[PDB]
């Protein structure tokens, strides 16, 4: 049966995620003309910019308040004030400036809402009166939740800041979740075929930036102030990822009565079907033949693989909880046996997830879902408790388990730095169902050749 | 004279932190400021004091549980971003630990949490009996006494030893404060606590080497061929108990002065051990370094032999690249020591023109070394920020920069190639072979046909034909070489394999008695 | 502090350049260390350049000596004019050098950290 249990150890060995501020920084890099300031020590931002570099091989703009010894003793609201001044004074185009707290500035208790109000009435009116500048508090203490909850918080804070319901319209708010450019592309394709306009939070396709002959391009997000304000006017909010867009979706529900459709994460055929059904329901638009065709093209790809190769494969999955769960679900439709799911933070709401209730009702073999997990929860099981696996699905930080215990691994989630180009491919939708199934197969195939495990069978499947 | 960036006029203090080496100017005439606080909002390249302590110096130790007392973030953000390898199966890259400080610890403290963590860690890794606890922002602020907890555990558990590093992010302007803190904490807590078996008449500490892509293994190979016992390395490929015996060295060979001069300075004071500064990079600096180390022990013959065979083996290949690299402009933009290790020898030996150097966290001593070795005209920058970096690229138009990963990707967008000065490309870059590897990577970056393609505007109505589906590096590089060069019988491209270090781990070293 | 002067400033321009471009022993961490280093190594360089014996009776001496030997040798090779100069002129050249080196690295130094009493 499928047993949900909390990690036993109190400590962390080999972490799956980083802290809430990293999630707020990720939200912020997805907004046009946005540069967050991370209020804390320099590493809290510089290390996170490296994370994003590791995934994308691009540099994104984020600043530090540069906390030092004095501010840690006496308070550091002045460090923020100077930061805002220095940032605005040197970056003329910036219009959005999140103020993102860290463990330090939360503990020492700096009044961020206070110092923002001061700058709005003060500095911004005096020195910068001709400029649009939105300062936004993001309270993201590192000693609760994770980058995942930080993301949820930040999306709420940006929508809370900007959303107004002046001119109701028929658009939806699509909160993609923390996904790849290839996911944004896929989701936009689905919306286009449904003929449904949306505010897409976030438009990060432009993270894949060119080298132009005139050296003029840069990676940036394209979610605009206008789009964020327009979130108040939508007829519904589709928050695909419950752990990354519940707060913003419910905020708009509670504040403007915009209905929130939370999940399921559209991973796999069946979950993509539910998305399209939910769009129809919300908007009244019919599901067109063209998507039934693309769906069937996807199913064809899956048919070639499922009972021949994927059936009964033993899978471990980790990463963002919505990804983990979505993948587990799709794997079961692919006849596979996900046997260990790691959910690598303290969220108390996993046990209440309907998708996890369904797994508990319906799974009929030995499965574990470990909450507050770390990578030692997987490695210890392999090394000392005889867990047998055919495949891992997760991000690159788990890689040494794959490498050193000879279990092949498909790179999914964030960050994926030990493979090239993965951000351009979908994991959601019908296109993503194709990509996941074919790449799991291709991963298994390479492994069968490595180990000489019936490698000769790959001829007339 | 001092230099002021257009981008930094609105922050006039920045003028004090950069100088162009003027005609006839000596070190007494101008020197950048250094080791001052950071300007908030500037998008400085700098990191935190926990970075300098834990991430740079502490973690290289290969037989140690590196546990960060704090929330998960600090630990995750320092994991799998470094290439300090080891001959203990890269234990220090594969396993990392955080205590996972939570809300309820903010009021009450997290000393119980810490101790439980320590026991869990030793239990999970029964082959590891050494630990270093690193303080972070959060645990500094809540005031846990890490030192007391570590002593409580060592009393309970005599088979283990625990080093304590109290260097949180905010403790200082940059990496630099953490270098100091861990240097001093190590010598205060740990040096003198172990008596080492000596296995030779010639004994060194190799100090300030972090073994990026095998640099330490390159150097220690030379030393083992000289019949020198390397008592310890601080800290690349280093053993915890090896470092506890640093007091017994006959000499401190110091490569990275920035990070490790502190501990050498105190070893001279406390135990009378002399300090010899060396260079790890380049044929001359390295030969001089090896000559001096051998001559100090009366075994200069052995060092001369090594120098002779290595230069013969590799100089024909270095010179291949030099000939194609002549006059190419380079910015030396690491964090610290590398900038001055490289500044002269790279001009002399690879033919590059150094047009700029920069230090993220360096002191005025590093700018001294930097400016001393650079040519007139060179822009030196202290605590550079992103806009200044970009303006320097526009102003100097370098052919390549040696810099960090993400700064490399900034340069990428404006058509300037990079090598990773920090983590290397096809490293390691120390040693004779390493210097050729280095030169080759520079060649391959500069003369990339993809780089040449990126400069072409395909929309341009004027653009000429191509009528050819490729252009090789050597097509783009060899067009204007002397017939003598181009047709040489000695000059050749790098002949070494992908991994230049694995062979050394097998190598056998004859005792000289 | 004023830059020192010397009859043989031309030739000290050359020898100073070399040390700035090649040597590290002149850039230790604190003024008192720099005084010691400048004095001890330029001492043994003169001694060696002047056929005079050198004292190798502590490990510190050997450490100064090794930098001294290399510096002497490069002077004889790369600056071979020095080789046709009497012990009188050489001792004069070395005193001029030490003074410039002490100026550039100690008394004229813009490195503010050289007086920190703590390492
Ligand atoms: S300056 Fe450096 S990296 Fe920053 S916190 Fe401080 S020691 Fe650490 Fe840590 S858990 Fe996350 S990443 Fe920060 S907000 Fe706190
Ligand atoms: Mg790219
Ligand atoms: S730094």
């Amino acid at each position: 049966t499928c047993e949900v249990k909390e990690k036993g150890r109190v400590g962390t060995i080999n972490p799956i995620f980083t802290c809430q501020p990293a999630g707020a920084q990720f939200v912020s890099i997805g907004i046009k003309d946005c540069i967050g300031i991370v209020h804390g020590g320099q590493g809290c931002v510089m290390f996170v910019r490296l994370i994003f570099s590791q995934h994308y091989k691009e540099s994104f703009e984020l600043a530090s308040s540069s906390l030092h010894e004095d501010g840690a003793v006496f308070g550091a609201c002045g460090r923020v004030e100077e930061a805002v001044d220095v940032l605005l004074s040197r970056y003329p185009d910036v219009k959005v400036v999140p103020i993102i707290t860290t463990c330090s500035t939360e503990i020492i208790g700096d009044d961020v809402d206070g110092v923002i109000k001061k700058l709005n009435e003060g500095l911004l009116k005096e020195k910068f009166p001709d400029r649009e500048v939105h300062l936004i508090a993001m309270h993201t203490p590192s000693f609760v939740g994770s980058m995942i909850s930080g993301y949820d918080v930040a999306v709420r804070d940006v929508v809370r800041h900007f959303a107004k319901r002046e001119a109701p319209n028929d658009k939806i708010n699509l909160l993609t979740g923390w996904v790849n450019p290839g996911d944004v592309k896929e989701l936009k394709h689905l919306l286009g075929e449904m003929d449904i306009e949306a505010n897409v939070l976030f438009e990060i396709e432009s993270f894949d930036s060119p080298i132009l002959p005139d050296g003029s391009a840069v990676s940036h997000g394209n979610t605009t102030i206008e789009d964020l304000i327009d979130t108040g006017n939508a007829r519904a909010t589709f928050a695909l990822n419950r752990y990354e867009g519940t707060k913003a979706a419910e905020y708009l529900q509670k504040k403007f009565e915009i209905p929130a459709i939370i999940g399921p994460t559209p991973i796999g055929i069946r979950n993509t079907d539910i998305f399209l059904q939910n769009l129809k329901k919300a908007t009244g638009k019919p599901i067109p033949q063209s998507l039934a065709h693309e769906r069937g093209v996807a199913i064809d790809a899956l048919a070639d693989l499922t009972h021949m190769f994927l059936a009964e494969k033993r899978v471990a999955i980790y990463g963002a909880p919505d990804l983990v769960i979505g993948l587990a679900e799709f794997c079961l439709d692919l006849e596979m046996k996900p046997v260990l799911l790691l959910l690598g933070d303290d969220n108390s709401k996993y046990v209440d997830d309907p998708r996890i209730k369904a797994l508990q009702e319906n799974v009929d073999y030995g499965m574990e879902i470990v909450t507050n997990a770390d990578f030692w929860e997987l490695e210890n099981r392999i090394k000392n408790e005889g867990l047998e696996l055919d495949l891992i699905l997760g991000h690159s930080k788990g890689r040494f388990i794959s490498i050193d215990y000879n279990i092949p691994m498909l790179r999914v989630g964030f960050p994926t730095y030990d493979r090239a180009g993965l951000f351009r491919y979908p994991t959601v939708g019908y296109g993503g169902a194709i990509w996941l199934a074919e790449q799991m197969a291709n991963t298994l195939f390479a492994d069968m050749e490595h180990k000489k495990n019936k490698e000769w069978v790959l001829n007339v499947w | 004279p001092h230099h002021e960036f257009e981008c930094s006029k609105v922050i006039p203090e920045r003028k004090k932190h950069a100088v162009i080496k003027g005609k006839g100017e000596t070190l007494a005439d101008a020197l950048p400021q250094g080791y001052l606080n950071t300007i908030p909002g500037s998008i400085s390249e700098r990191g935190c004091a926990y970075c300098g302590a834990k991430h740079v110096i502490g973690t290289p130790m290969k037989d140690v549980i590196h546990i960060s007392h704090g929330p998960v973030g600090c630990t995750y953000d320092t994991w799998q971003t470094k290439r300090y390898i080891s001959d203990n199966d890269n234990f220090q890259l594969k396993y990392t630990y955080a205590t996972d400080v939570k809300e309820k610890h903010i009021v009450f403290g997290a000393e119980k949490l810490l101790k439980q963590n320590i026991i869990e860690a030793f239990k999970a890794f029964p082959q590891i009996k050494r630990m270093t606890i690193y303080q972070t922002c959060a645990t500094a602020l809540i005031g846990d006494d890490i030192n007391a907890i570590a002593e409580e555990v060592m009393e309970e558990m005599p088979e283990v030893d625990i080093f304590v590093c109290n260097s949180p992010g905010f403790a200082g302007p940059s990496q630099s404060g953490g270098h100091h803190k861990i240097n001093i904490a190590w010598i205060n807590q740990k040096v003198g606590t172990v008596e080492p078996e000596i296995t030779g008449d010639h004994v060194i500490n190799y100090v300030g080497e972090y073994n990026i892509q095998g640099d330490q293994e390159v150097m220690v190979d030379y030393f083992k061929r000289m019949g020198i016992q390397v008592l310890s390395t601080f800290t690349g490929n280093g053993s915890y108990d090896g470092l506890r015996a640093m007091h017994r060295a006959h000499l401190n060979v110091l490569e990275c002065a920035r990070s490790a001069e502190y501990i050498c300075n105190e070893l001279r004071v406390r135990y009378g051990i002399p300090r010899l500064d060396i260079d790890g990079f380049g044929f001359k600096p390295l030969a001089d370094s090896l000559r001096k180390i051998g001559m100090f022990f009366g075994i200069e013959d052995r060092a001369k032999a090594i120098i002779d065979e290595e230069v013969a083996r590799w100089k024909p290949e270095l010179d291949w690249y030099k000939e194609r690299l002549m006059g190419k402009k380079v910015c030396l933009w690491p964090g610290g020591s590398k900038l001055w290790h490289w500044a002269h020898v790279i001009e002399e030996e690879m033919g590059l023109k150094v047009v700029s150097v920069y230090t993220k966290f360096g002191h005025q001593g590093d700018m001294e070394k930097g400016i001393a070795r650079c040519g007139e005209g060179t822009l030196a920058i202290d605590d550079p920020n992103e806009l200044e970096g970009l303006e320097a690229l526009e102003m100097l138009k370098p052919d390549i920069i040696l810099t960090g990963k993400r700064p490399g990707e900034v340069a990428k967008k404006v058509r300037v190639p990079y090598l990773n000065a920090h983590a290397y490309h096809n490293g390691p870059y120390k040693g004779f072979e390493g210097w050729v590897r280095f030169a080759r990577d520079i060649y391959n970056a500069i003369y990339s046909p993809i780089h040449q393609l990126s400069g072409i505007d395909i929309t341009k109505d004027n653009a000429p034909e191509w009528g050819n589906g490729f252009r090789t590096r050597q097509m783009l590089s060899d067009g204007n070489l002397s017939d003598a060069v181009r047709n040489s019988e000695t000059l050749r491209q790098y002949t070494g394999g992908y991994d230049s270090v694995s062979k050394l781990r097998e190598r056998e070293y004859p005792a000289f008695e | 502090v004023e830059a020192p002067v010397h009859p043989m400033d031309a030739r000290i321009d050359e020898l100073t350049d070399y040390i700035m471009k090649n040597c590290l022993w002149q850039f230790h961490s604190r003024s008192w260390d720099r005084e010691r280093q400048n004095a001890e190594i330029l001492k043994k360089t003169k001694e060696l350049l002047c056929g005079e014996p050198v004292d190798l009776s502590t490990s510190h001496d050997r450490c100064y000596w090794v930098d001294a030997v290399c510096l002497a040798d490069d002077y004889r090779e790369h600056y071979p004019w020095i080789n046709s100069m009497s012990k009188e002129e050489i001792g004069s050249l070395m005193q001029g050098l030490k003074d410039r080196m002490d100026y550039l690295t100690i008394t004229g130094s813009l490195n503010e950290e050289l007086s920190d009493k703590h390492y």
